[PDB]
């Protein structure tokens, strides 16, 4: 149940965002911590090591997506001056 | 968003997690002798299948790593 | 025999119920702050608009239904006029009520006629290989089946066709056919 | 975040200006030609 | 593309082709233009298509000699 | 074809060779004798034909 | 007719209405990502609507055309 | 009509040709000659390996279309019983 | 032998920070996919429905190789505008045999050549791109859900960094963050996907869950809901990253960012290798008796995304000034015809399926290759229009708009019917390979009774076929706005070439002007053979249509 709840502030932390880019890459690892937080409950209640191994290649596989995103802002900051999400 | 995305997202979720949500179940558990003969931590565990049964796994894990090494230092490197 | 008012309600919920949707959505696509409560102030045009779209539809093409007692594509057509033509007055353009009327209700009519396969095309069940090979090698039909289906005149002159024109014009004129001897002889 | 002419419709309404489809009333032209006296 | 011979062009002339060409954008759907696409499109082409579905058949003059009938339906 | 053949049919090899309880892993014997069948079917099948070119030499 | 309503309900109407209707979804395109993961967000769990909710296909058709008709709609 | 070497042979002549047109560059300098018959030579050696592997497509047609029809064969027989 | 590759590129680049080496380490990109290819062909000997590999893991199908070596060819001739020069000086004294092999010319060409260009001293570009072929290749050969999401991250993580790869180009960097952002969104639907899977079927191999669907299908506790809406949502982050209506506002705006070289890998090689793994995960899930399950099918929203990207496609397109704002909607609309092949089930459609995704993916390469080249071609043409001097990136994007391509058959007559031809394939106008793919799609339609969607997808086609005659008619029927440079072709100015001889003996020198300079034979063979294809793909047609028979055939039988 808090696997639900988790993933729906990533989603809205995500699309709902007017602060900056680095919030919308937390909401994305808030979201990777609920999709890997149910298999791992799941894990337990159906005896499987495989769901544990699964959880375990997600967090790398999302701290790899950290690195490229922080690089990627890293570029863009360097152009643009801002990493601010702006409304009119 | 919230109600709809929960309501329809529940349902996708099994018994087991949607368990503990007057008269409620209680969880047996009893003790095997021939399961415990040498018990692993789980860390054991994943370690007896990660690098002989999944290691496919870990070679595509490795080329994701390698990939963010080699791209993340190519974008944010300073000229020389 | 359905209730049209019952049925009614239920297509306004659902299809209005996707109006608040994106009612919600433009609110919060909104740059000058205006307040949570504007979800009905404002883009009340917009769930209402919809609701009334699918209550329109709903109801038409139930209400033609009972009116005939018989399911087919035409009850969409129907109810896809008045969809469209209640989505002109919202434009109040004599011109865009029927402009939607014709797009809404053609559209609706033809995905019923050809049972457009969004949810899923009909399942044969049979035997595809024969169902092409029986239409493909059927060359020579009964002459029944034409004649009672094209007609019989117009160049289609089986044989006997005089004797049954004979008789056909007794029973409307009254006259007995019989052309004249046309020779001096004889 | 990518500049206006690329993805703005203002560019859009340049190069296809509203301008282009006459939308004259019956008070200008009652006859239907382009205003023709 | 090759040069023409001198043409007097009348101004006059000349913004009447013009306005004759360039038509076709002024078209308003108004009350009475309505009725006359509708009686030109719909009502003329429906009267004749349906007197000739009505008289399909009905004729022939073939061969038919005294003692017989133009009518066949 | 409404019919799944296993492209890994090498998956009923597959547990944990460790802290097995008695009586835990079901009898495959059955399995074991079609899989054999399909392999002798499809060497047989396939010595036929080369047989049958030797005899179109 | 030939320079009159034929054209108009024809070739030189649905030329258009179809740049008006064209220019007005192009407006939704702002390059701005928290308006795009919503039209995303939007359009995802519209599948959800349609799938989970057993809609008649009906109404799919109608919600689309009806969308149509707003953004021939200016603003 | 049509030949699978001798269109090929001609496909590459017309790829010479229309590299030249692209390029802007004159057709037929008497000493770029050589690469119409380098080109249409590679043309004719695509269309050999062409050739050979329609015939393993033919055959693998027909074996399937007769597994196609033995498979139905057997079928309408089981429902005679 | 891509991850060998990858590896040792990679050991070369580890140790140099010599940017004139990027030309090079390209070349040999090229080299590294030929073997690859060797090696594919070499495994096309046996006949299967699919053979699971390393664990069961992996597997293998005639499909899937067929596949691989697809991508390693489209990666070849893509590889090529990194590998060779885009201009080159041709002479007639200069044009033999003998001559080539035995003779060097040397003139000064730094500026002729573009050596420094950016696309020529990018170091990891073309290592980068082998990365992303290795996950395009993977995910075609995954047999299981983990193995699902590591490879789609592979080739998606590629192409935000090839995105970004220009890092001193802020249009880049932008293209580059929203592709990446969006993109993260679209994994956490595929994770979702996978995850939903896992928990409620207890198995991570998709062969397990195909038998779990098929038992499943008969004509009260355990009903299989889950698998169609865990399908769905797996389907809904994969119809974003092929940019299906209506999840593609982002690649209209990312293609037209990031440089034109890089668009043409972003925008093709993803389509093709995830349509592939969607083809048969669609067939294996399939219920060949209607039942409950069949109304919540996940394949629906197939249809939704090809009925809204057939309709996206050709109407926001119809206002599109710029060259590849427009080139976008244009494969959103045929992405369109792929879903709708895709989501009919059938023996015809997946042939139809699998011929369109191929001719497309050389014709919408035909396309870059000819814009990229149309470009190139502007060295010594001078133009004096506000509007070209307006615009940003013309270094990474040399031709954005639709009116910078106006009067271009008055500068080269063929390469604009070589466009002319590419654009008519894009209708879908006869004889052209593009009017065979589109009709097929149209057959399997029609024989299925998806009848409604018929109708549509011919009614959209005049609809875009409205703005691809729009750009025809710039190239054909106004004037030029391109004239010749005055200074380059002044008959008082001219660069001065020696020819050598095999021992650094001079045999002649000459003197040469800007009339003596032409694009490099390597972009002009490959737009001249696709261009050949396409037009003449009526006698050529066979093989090409029977190896889609036989594939389909295969994932039929039995
Ligand atoms: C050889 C050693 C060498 O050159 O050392 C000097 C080398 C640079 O010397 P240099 O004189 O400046 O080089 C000038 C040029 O860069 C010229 O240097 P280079 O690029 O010609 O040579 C560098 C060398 C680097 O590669 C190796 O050393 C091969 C191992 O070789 C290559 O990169 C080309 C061969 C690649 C073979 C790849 C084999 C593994 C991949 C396949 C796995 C299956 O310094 C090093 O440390 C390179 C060796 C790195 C060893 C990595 C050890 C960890 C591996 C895990
Ligand atoms: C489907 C249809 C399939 C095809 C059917 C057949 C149709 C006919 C195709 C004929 C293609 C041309 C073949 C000959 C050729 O390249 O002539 C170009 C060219 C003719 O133009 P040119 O202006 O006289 O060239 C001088 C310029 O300076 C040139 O200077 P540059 O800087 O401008 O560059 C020159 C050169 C620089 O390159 C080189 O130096 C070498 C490049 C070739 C390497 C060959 C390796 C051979 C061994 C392979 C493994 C066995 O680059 C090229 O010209 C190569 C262009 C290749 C374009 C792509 C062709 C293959 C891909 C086909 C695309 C298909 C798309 C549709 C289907 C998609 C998938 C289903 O001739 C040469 O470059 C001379 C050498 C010819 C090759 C070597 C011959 C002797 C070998 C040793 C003994
Ligand atoms: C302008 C139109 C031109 C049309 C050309 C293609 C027409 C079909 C070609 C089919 C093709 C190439 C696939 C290329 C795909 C490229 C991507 C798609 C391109 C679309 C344009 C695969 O052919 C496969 O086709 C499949 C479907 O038909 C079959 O299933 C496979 O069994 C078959 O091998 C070639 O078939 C043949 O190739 C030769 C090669 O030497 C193979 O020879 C063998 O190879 C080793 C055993 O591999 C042997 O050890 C070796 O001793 C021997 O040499 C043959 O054995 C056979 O494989
Ligand atoms: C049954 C329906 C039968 C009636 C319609 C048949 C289709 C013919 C439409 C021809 C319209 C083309 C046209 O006039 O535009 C030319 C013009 C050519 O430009 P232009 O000459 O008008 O403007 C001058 C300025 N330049 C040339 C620089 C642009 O094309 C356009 O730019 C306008 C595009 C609008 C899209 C047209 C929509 C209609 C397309 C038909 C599909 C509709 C569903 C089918
Ligand atoms: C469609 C094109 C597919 C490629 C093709 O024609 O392969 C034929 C062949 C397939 O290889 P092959 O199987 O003919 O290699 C020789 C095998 N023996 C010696 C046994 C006959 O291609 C080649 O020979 C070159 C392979 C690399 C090609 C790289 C791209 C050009
Ligand atoms: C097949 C269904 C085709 C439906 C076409 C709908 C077109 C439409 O949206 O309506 C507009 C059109 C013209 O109406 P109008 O908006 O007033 O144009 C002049 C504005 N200055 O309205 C029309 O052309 C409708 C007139 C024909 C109605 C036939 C019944
Ligand atoms: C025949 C059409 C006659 C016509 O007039 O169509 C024009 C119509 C409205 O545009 P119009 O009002 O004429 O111009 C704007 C004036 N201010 O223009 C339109 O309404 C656009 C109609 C295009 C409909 C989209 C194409 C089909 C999409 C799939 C259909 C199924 C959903
Ligand atoms: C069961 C149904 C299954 C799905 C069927 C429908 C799928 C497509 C619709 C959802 C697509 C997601 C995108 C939503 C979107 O674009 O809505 C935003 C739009 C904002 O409108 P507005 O605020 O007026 O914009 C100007 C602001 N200055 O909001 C609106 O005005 C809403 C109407 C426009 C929606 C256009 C969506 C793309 C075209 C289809």
């Amino acid at each position: 149940n808090i696997t639900l709840i988790l993933f729906l502030i990533g989603i809205l932390g995500f699309v709902l965002n007017r602060k900056n880019i680095i919030l919308m890459l937390i909401s994305i690892e808030i979201m990777l911590l609920s999709i890997t937080f149910l298999i791992l409950l799941s894990s337990l209640n159906m005896d499987d090591i495989i769901g544990q191994t699964y959880a375990i290649y997600i967090i790398v596989v999302a701290g790899a997506e950290s690195a490229i995103g922080l690089g990627i802002l890293v570029a863009f900051y360097r152009l643009r001056g801002s990493i601010a999400i702006e409304y009119k | 968003v919230g109600i709809i995305i929960s309501s329809f997202l529940f349902k996708m979720l099994p018994y087991g997690v949607i368990i503990s949500n007057k008269n409620d179940l209680f969880f047996i558990t009893s003790k095997i002798w021939d399961g415990a003969l040498a018990e692993n931590n789980h860390i054991s565990s994943i370690g007896n299948i990660m690098y002989t049964n999944y290691n496919v796994w870990l070679i595509l894990a490795s080329f994701i790593l390698l990939l963010a090494m080699v791209g993340a230092i190519v974008i944010t490197i300073k000229p020389r | 025999p359905k209730d049209a008012v019952h049925l009614g309600l239920k297509g306004a919920a659902v299809v209005g119920g996707i109006g608040l949707l994106f009612a919600a959505v433009r609110t919060s696509l909104a740059r000058k702050n205006v307040g949570p409560w504007a979800i009905f102030t404002r883009n009340g045009k917009l769930a209402a608009t919809f609701a009334a779209v699918g209550g329109a539809y709903d109801f038409t093409r139930a209400a033609a239904a009972n009116l005939r007692e018989k399911e087919d594509w035409v009850n969409n057509g129907i109810g896809g006029l008045f969809a469209g033509a209640t989505m002109g007055l919202t434009t109040g353009r004599i011109p865009r009520v029927l402009g939607f009327a014709a797009l809404t209700g053609v559209v609706l009519a033809t995905a019923e006629y050809a049972g457009s396969g969004l949810r899923g095309v009909f399942k044969r069940d049979v035997d595809e290989y024969e169902r092409k090979e029986f239409l493909r090698k059927n060359r020579r039909r009964p002459i029944e089946e034409t004649l009672a289906e094209i007609g019989e005149g117009r160049g289609i002159k089986p044989p006997g066709y005089y004797e049954r024109r004979a008789q056909r014009l007794k029973e409307k004129y009254g006259v007995d056919i019989n052309p004249v001897c046309a020779d001096p002889d004889q | 975040f990518l500049p206006e002419a690329m993805v703005g419709r203002s560019k859009i309404d340049e190069k296809y200006p509203d301008s282009d489809y006459p939308t004259l009333t019956d008070k200008e032209d009652p006859d239907m030609n382009g205003g023709y006296i | 593309g090759l040069q023409h011979y001198k043409i007097a062009m009348d101004p006059a002339l000349v913004r009447l082709g013009s306005m004759i060409s360039n038509r076709y954008k002024y078209f308003r759907w108004t009350k009475r233009t309505a009725l006359v696409s509708f009686m030109y499109v719909v009502v003329v082409p429906s009267t004749i298509g349906y007197l000739a579905y009505k008289t399909d058949g009905l004729w022939d003059l073939r061969a038919k000699r005294r003692g017989d009938l133009i009518s066949e339906r | 074809s409404r019919h799944i053949e296993l492209k890994y049919p090498e998956v009923f090899s597959h547990g944990s060779p460790f802290n097995v309880p008695a009586g835990f892993y079901p009898n495959l014997d059955h399995v074991i004798e079609h899989y054999r069948k399909q392999h002798l079917e499809e060497e047989e099948r396939k010595a036929k034909k080369l047989a049958a070119a030797a005899a179109a030499a | 007719l030939d320079k009159g309503s034929i054209e108009l309900f024809g070739p030189y109407g649905l030329e258009r209405g179809l740049v008006k209707l064209s220019k007005n979804i192009s407006s939704l395109s702002t390059s701005h990502v928290t308006t795009y993961a919503l039209y995303i967000l939007v359009g995802f769990i519209l599948y959800l609507i349609y799938n989970n909710l057993l809609l008649d296909y009906s109404y799919l058709l109608l919600i689309i055309i009806l969308l149509l008709l707003l953004m021939m709609i200016g603003e | 009509m049509v030949n699978r070497i001798l269109f090929w042979t001609g496909f590459g002549l017309a790829v010479r040709f229309w590299q030249l047109g692209i390029e802007m560059r004159p057709f037929f300098n008497r000493k770029s000659l050589w690469a119409y018959p380098l080109f249409g030579g590679v043309g004719a050696s695509f269309g050999y390996w062409l050739q050979s592997i329609d015939e393993k497509q033919t055959k693998m047609l027909e074996e399937r279309k007769q597994a196609i029809l033995e498979k139905r064969a057997r079928r309408a027989q089981r429902q005679a019983e | 032998m891509i991850m060998i590759s990858i590896l040792s590129l990679l050991l070369s680049t580890s140790v140099t920070l010599r940017r004139d080496m990027s030309i090079l380490f390209n070349r040999i990109s090229i080299i590294a996919l030929a073997y690859c290819i060797l090696h594919d062909t070499m495994s096309l000997s046996f006949i299967s429905k699919g053979i699971g590999l390393h664990g069961g893991l992996l597997h293998i199908t005639n499909l899937t190789q067929i596949f691989h070596i697809f991508i390693f060819i489209i990666s070849i001739l893509i590889l090529q505008l990194t590998s060779f020069y885009p201009r080159k000086v041709w002479i007639p004294e200069y044009s033999s045999l003998k001559d080539i092999f035995f003779n060097k010319i040397l003139y000064y060409r730094t500026k002729i050549i573009n050596k420094m260009g950016e696309h020529m001293k990018i170091i990891e570009y073309p290592l980068i791109l082998l990365f992303v072929i290795s996950g395009a290749v993977f995910l075609i050969s995954t047999n299981d859900l983990v193995s699902i999401f590591l490879s789609i991250e592979l080739q998606s993580y590629g192409l935000y960094l090839l995105s970004t790869i220009y890092r001193n180009s802020e249009l880049s960097t932008t293209g580059g963050l929203i592709y990446f952002l969006l993109g993260g969104l679209s994994s956490c639907f595929i994770l979702l996907g996978t995850s939903l899977l896992y928990v409620n079927s207890g198995t991570t191999s998709l062969d397990g869950l195909y038998i779990l669907n098929s038992i499943s299908d008969v004509n009260s506790w355990y009903k299989p809901y889950y698998l169609n809406f865990s399908l769905l949502i797996f389907s809904i982050g994969f119809l974003f990253k092929v940019s299906a209506a209506p999840f593609h506002f982002w690649s209209p705006d990312v293609y037209d960012a990031i440089p034109t070289i890089v668009t043409t890998f972003v925008a093709i090689i993803a389509k093709i290798s995830i349509f592939i793994f969607l083809l048969e995960l669609v067939y294996y899930t399939n219920s060949n008796a209607n039942s409950y399950l069949s109304e919540f099918s996940w394949t629906y929203a197939l249809l939704i995304s090809s009925l809204l990207s057939l309709i996206i496609g050709t109407v926001v397109g119809l206002t599109q000034f710029r060259i590849k704002r427009l080139l976008a909607y244009s494969t959103i609309s045929h992405v369109g015809f792929i879903l709708l092949a895709l989501s009919v089930s059938s023996i015809e459609s997946t042939q139809a399926f699998i011929f369109y995704l191929i001719q497309y993916s050389i014709s919408n390469l035909n396309a870059f290759f000819i814009l990229i080249t149309i470009g190139f071609s502007l060295y010594g043409y001078v133009t004096n229009n506000k509007e070209y001097k307006s615009l940003l990136d013309k270094n990474n994007s040399p031709i954005q708009l639709i009116s910078q391509l106006k009067g271009y058959f008055y500068i080269n007559p063929l390469l604009s019917l070589s466009l002319a031809i590419t654009i008519f394939s894009f209708v879908g106008v006869p004889p052209l390979v593009g009017f065979f793919a589109k009709q097929m799609v149209l057959s399997a339609a029609l024989d299925n009774g998806y009848i409604f969607l018929s109708l549509i997808a011919i009614i959209t086609s005049v609809i875009g076929a409205v703005y691809y005659l729009n750009v025809i008619k710039e190239i054909f029927f106004y004037s030029p706005e391109h004239e010749v440079n005055p200074v380059l072709n002044e008959s008082d100015s001219n660069f001065s070439l020696r020819i050598l001889n095999e021992k650094n003996v001079l045999i002649r020198s000459v003197l040469l002007k800007g009339r003596n300079i032409f694009i490099s034979s390597p972009f002009s063979i490959t737009i001249s053979i696709i261009t050949n294809v396409i037009l003449l793909f009526i006698f050529m047609n066979k093989e090409w249509l029977s190896m889609g028979t036989i594939l389909v055939q295969i994932l039929f039988s039995a």
